């Protein structure tokens, strides 16, 4: 008979996703930070 | 989140306190998310 499996799969996989999510939201901000952080550095060097 | 901001000195300032504040506020995200998924288990796929 056919009692396979391809089923559970997914529901196993389906945890992963919230994760992955707050992960890449998390390193874009980061990411963000360090872009914004040499304008207030040059805005120092400006100021003097 | 800084894209309606202009490209003027007066700018920067904002510029300045919104890095602070996103600075300020990521780390929580990263505690609030990461170590509520610290609980995550993969028990699912060992049973089945």
């Amino acid at each position: 008979d056919d009692r396979s499996a391809f089923e559970r799969a997914a529901e196993v996989a389906s945890s992963f996703d919230d994760l992955t999510d707050i992960h890449r939201e998390l390193e874009t901000a980061r990411k963000q930070q360090r872009s914004l952080q040499p304008v207030a550095d040059g805005w120092e060097r400006y100021r003097a | 989140a800084l894209a309606e901001v202009g490209r003027e000195l007066v700018d920067v300032p904002r510029y300045l306190e919104r890095l602070r504040v996103l600075t300020e506020e990521a780390l929580p995200e990263k505690l609030k998310r990461f170590l509520e998924y610290l609980n995550r288990s993969s028990d699912d796929g060992v049973t089945q």
